[PDB]
């Protein structure tokens, strides 16, 4: 299971 | 397709910092853990560094060799429904605000998670984990 | 973990800092492999393993900080080598010694006539 | 094969 809050938005 | 095989190694630990002085060694800095894979009697170990693992952004990367082809899927313009589960608060200007249950048309699941979806007149950026297809 | 994986290998193009234990941190340049993706936007991923020669001596296990020979074995130098420290041997090719202690570290404590100290494993032959 | 040289003496 990924991290619960979603990823960063790209760099 | 490979076959994935787990090699016991015995793991030991960097007590200083080592500066290579050939192609075949391997930097070190104190603290560092290592994983050995072959002893030498000529006080030479044959080492690797225990390597980190975990959960990244996929944004974060390209592909080693074809970085301008893009993998991501095609946009499907006529849209998809979804619905959101989680409320979300746009914190960038291309992002869209939605209330928990609201249903939406899903137009482009980018790989990195931030899919574009429209709702009624508005379309922008939306946390794919915070959808569910209806 | 799975019968069979077809491991893909990306490269890392921005820093990333971990913002919990589960994920991991990225510098621009970090080469890994790619494990499982998730439609979530997150891929679970291992650095690509680097690896290499090291001293034994720089290392130690990785739990805690850890005899007298009074008859050496007999060895000779294959390779002529000069003391650095002063407490190494210095010996021309052709040279026997006694070995007193064959240590893991590539540095044996061998004796020669009135002298004692450190010489390369590496430069020794069994006589 | 290791390296043609010693290791370094222990730090």
């Amino acid at each position: 299971q990924p991290p619960s809050n979603p990823p960063p938005r790209p760099p | 397709l490979g076959s994935p095989e787990f090699i016991i190694l015995q793991t030991y630990r960097a007590i200083a910092d080592y500066e290579k002085t050939s192609g075949s060694e391997m930097a070190l800095s104190t603290g560092d853990v290592v994983e050995v894979v072959e002893k030498s009697e000529s006080g030479w170990w044959f080492c690797q560094m225990k390597a980190k693992r975990g959960w990244i952004p996929a944004s974060f990367l390209e592909p080693l060799d074809s970085p301008d082809e893009t993998e991501d899927p095609e946009p499907n313009y006529a849209g998809e429904p979804y619905v959101a589960i989680k409320a979300y608060t746009a914190v960038e200007g291309d992002e869209v605000s939605l209330l928990e249950g609201e249903a939406v048309e899903v137009i482009h699941k980018l790989l990195d998670g931030w899919w574009v979806i429209r709702k009624d007149d508005v379309t922008g950026y939306f946390p794919s984990m915070y959808l569910q297809k209806s």
